[PDB]
């Protein structure tokens, strides 16, 4: 069958999923998710788009001010609306199949509703393929492979300056930051190959 | 997070072993999810961080791949010029351009609702803005546009077969990571994968640049650029989040640095101690990694030489000879509370009172306290990461080098005097601290062991599990959040593959609405914490022979 979907768990309750085309596979991989993780993927989608205050309150603010300001909402959407038919469906059958289980647990709520749910006060809302986009954009790429200090380099080095002077402030900050080191160890050796490029380390750009 | 994967010339009874550690913190539930996928093309098993489409540990019986944080810097900051009259607008290549901009509302709950404004120019969001110099600056990553397809490069990657066309999707996946693979007949790779900036000549990455023109980038560097190794003449690669390859530049950050003192030898060293390795020995590397005092081996041969005139009576000296038998090794004791030696405790406090003398002593404040800390910092409840060697530890290590580093040491860090009598200062310090606590008989030094904490609350500080989910290991381990290992053709089974994980607490966080547990809510736990594993099943005779329940839905889009 292409409409069949077949849930099997080991003995650790690790899922498989059984599935003939794109679009039922991941909506079994969202159905068992929501299984497992439903609050954990509630607060983490809350986490990643800034909305953890509406449920609770004031001190999630600056927190919620902080998450906006860094991504673009917009930009991140019309990169869902160019995917193709077959890449859409993995965003789209994983929202889908995490729906299917919600519609399940705020119909039948006093045995399926995850207690923390009603500790915290509020339920489960349905998810679009942007949520499922933005868990992974907000703990990994805006949170993991965002890291920059440039502003709080350039405080420093204005400091050494004032201290050393110009020319030995540059040469302090070269001592502290340095581009590169050469005895660094690395994990592809020298007799295999050395990166090409060359930088600027002196702040030229002033 | 770290990575070792063994070949065909350095493996024993298979032809390739890859061990994974991501290091993301510990939480209750698990950071990562397990799951395999079988139809469309896919046939994977492993677990992957927030249940992610895409799977970033596991294998598909032919190949297996893993990650670290590779952190290049993809990411400078563009000092934007504005206009006192004209608000609104940045001066771009000679015209005065509006910016992007958009409302949003915070409501909140028992609270009044919060609306501000996000600001966005050519070169991205912005950050912050002077008034002053009328300045605002705009973080530009490499990546930007490109999340959406590192979303997808990291789950079609699941279905390659060989290094070609893994390598295909890896020059897709636009963020600063590690990746690497292993494969059936033994081949192994790396790869530094992602979008880097290709810089105008005299940009220097770790400081702003002017937005108003002249300083864009020029595009992005090739895929060619990236560093990459397919089948390393030493038999294996090895990370620990250290420089991929000689004269690349690392992230800007004043807290990273690529230097000679970098934790990655801790695991060259094992691996290059044995000709050829076995599976259990691969694994066994996490173990001794795990409890491993990171700054010993760095500073012993400094303690060593300065004390090496000083007589048997003084306390100096004898601080040094206890350090000299120690191989290093953290080990508990039966309180399970501290440590049995107190190696740790002494570098600890003799690298703080070094570091105050050295390097925070050459920089003005309020920049100074941004190199005093030791590595050793934690709380009650343990680290909440991975233990490194600090930055003001790396500085430190370079200036105690001498003429060997190739560092030009521009100020003198011991300030006209010679080092030993830094070193013997420091290790008075040290004295007079622990004896006081302790007392001066150093082979009843009982000091207290870093425990590990799953937190209730993940990485942004948000709930994700009510606080009394909170669970305690009393011995702190320095290794991934999760484990894996992949077995690639055994000499002791029939199955070309053999794989394992272990994903603490559990596979499941539910508790229904009575307070009734899930039965895979903590099964995982004490298997953790004894360096234990469970099998990873891929074929159909395997899934189904370790059956426990089966669902079957029947759905049409
Ligand atoms: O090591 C880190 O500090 C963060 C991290 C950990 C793992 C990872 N990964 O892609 O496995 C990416 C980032
Ligand atoms: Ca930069």
């Amino acid at each position: 069958s292409s409409s069949e979907i077949k849930i099997v768990r080991d003995e650790y309750g690790m899922p498989h999923i059984y599935a003939n085309d794109t679009w039922h596979l991941f909506y079994g991989y969202g159905y068992v998710v929501a299984q497992d993780r439903l609050f954990q993927m509630e607060m983490a989608r809350r986490s990643t788009q800034g909305t953890v205050a509406e449920v609770l309150g004031k001190d999630f603010v600056k927190f919620d001010k902080d998450i906006r300001r860094n991504y673009w909402p917009d930009a991140i959407r019309a990169q869902i609306a160019a995917l193709s038919p077959e890449d859409m469906s993995i965003l789209q059958g994983y929202a889908d199949g995490m729906n299917a289980w919600i519609d399940k647990v705020n119909t039948n709520p006093e045995t399926l509703l995850p207690k923390q749910f009603n500790t915290f006060g509020f339920t489960p809302k349905r998810w679009e393929p942007f949520d499922v986009a933005m868990i992974f954009v907000g703990t990994m790429a805006n949170r993991f492979s965002d890291s920059t200090s440039e502003i709080d380099n350039l405080a420093l080095l204005t400091a050494l300056k004032d201290k050393y002077g110009v020319s030995q402030g540059m040469a302090v900050f070269n001592q502290l930051k340095w581009l590169v080191n050469p005895s660094a160890p690395t994990t592809i050796a020298v007799q295999e190959s050395n990166y090409p490029l060359k930088f600027n380390q002196q702040n030229s750009q002033t | 997070s770290n990575m070792w994967v063994i070949g065909k010339s350095k493996a024993q009874d298979a032809k390739a072993i890859m061990v994974n550690g991501p290091q993301f913190g510990w939480y209750a539930p698990a950071y990562t999810y397990g799951i395999g996928l079988h139809g469309a093309g896919y046939d994977v098993t492993g677990n992957t961080p927030f249940a992610y489409p895409g799977l970033v540990f596991g294998h598909n019986g032919v190949i297996s791949w893993g990650s670290t944080a590779g952190f290049g810097d993809d990411v400078d900051i563009f000092a934007e010029r504005l206009s006192a009259e004209k608000p609104g607008y940045y001066l771009h290549n000679g015209k005065w351009v509006k910016m992007l901009s958009r409302e949003e509302t915070i409501t909140v709950k028992n609270g009044q609702a919060e609306t501000f404004t996000v600001w966005r120019t050519v070169h991205g969001n912005i950050l912050q803005t002077d008034q002053t110099t009328q300045t605002a600056y705009a973080k530009s990553r490499a990546w930007d546009g490109k999340e959406v397809a590192s979303l997808l490069a990291w789950t079609h990657q699941m279905k390659a077969k060989n290094w070609q066309q893994w390598t295909q999707q890896a020059a897709k996946q636009a963020l600063t990571i590690n990746w690497y693979y292993a494969d059936v007949n033994g081949n192994i790779g790396y790869v530094h994968t992602g979008a880097y900036p290709d810089r105008q000549s005299g940009h220097d990455p770790r400081l702003p640049v002017p937005g108003t023109g002249k300083w864009d980038w020029k595009g992005l560097l090739p895929f060619e650029m990236n560093p990459k190794v397919y089948n390393p003449q030493s038999g294996y690669i090895a990370n620990w989040n250290n420089s991929p390859q000689k004269d690349y530049p690392a992230s800007d950050l004043f807290a990273f640095l690529w230097g000679g003192a970098d934790r990655v030898t801790e695991i060259d060293r094992l691996l290059e101690q044995k000709p050829r390795l076995t599976a259990d020995q691969a694994w066994d590397v996490i173990r001794q990694t795990s409890r491993q005092d990171l700054n010993l081996r760095l500073f012993l041969p400094t303690l060593q030489a300065a004390t090496s005139g000083l007589t048997q009576s003084d306390p100096r000296r004898q601080l040094v000879e206890t350090l000299t038998r120690w191989d290093g090794i953290n080990l508990l004791n039966d309180d399970g509370k501290t440590w049995q030696q107190p190696g740790s405790a002494i570098l600890n406090v003799w690298l703080t009172s070094m570091l105050k003398r050295t390097v925070v002593a050459a920089v003005p404040m309020p920049f100074d306290k941004w190199y005093s800390a030791s590595g050793y910092e934690t709380t009650q409840d343990g680290p909440t990461g991975s233990l490194n060697i600090s930055v003001g530890a790396k500085i430190l290590y370079e200036a105690v080098q001498g003429d060997k580093s190739p560092i030009p040491q521009a100020v003198d860090l011991f300030a006209g005097k010679p080092q030993q009598e830094v070193v013997l200062a420091a290790l008075e310090d040290t004295w007079e601290t622990l004896s006081k606590r302790y007392g001066n008989n150093v082979s009843n030094w009982k000091t207290p062991a870093m425990a590990l904490t799953f937190r209730a609350n993940n990485f942004f500080g948000v709930p994700q599990a009510a606080a009394e989910e909170t669970r305690h290991q009393a011995e702190y381990q320095n290794r991934g959040t999760e484990n894996d290992m992949i077995v690639f053709s055994p000499t002791t089974s029939d199955r070309p593959v053999l794989a394992w994980d272990v994903v603490a607490p559990g596979q499941s966080g539910f508790i229904a609405p009575d307070g009734t547990v899930d039965k895979h809510y903590e099964d995982q736990l004490k298997m953790y914490e004894n360096f234990g594993r469970k099998s990873l099943w891929l074929t159909k005779q395997d899934v189904e022979a370790h059956k426990e329940s089966q669902e079957v839905l029947h759905v049409q889009r």
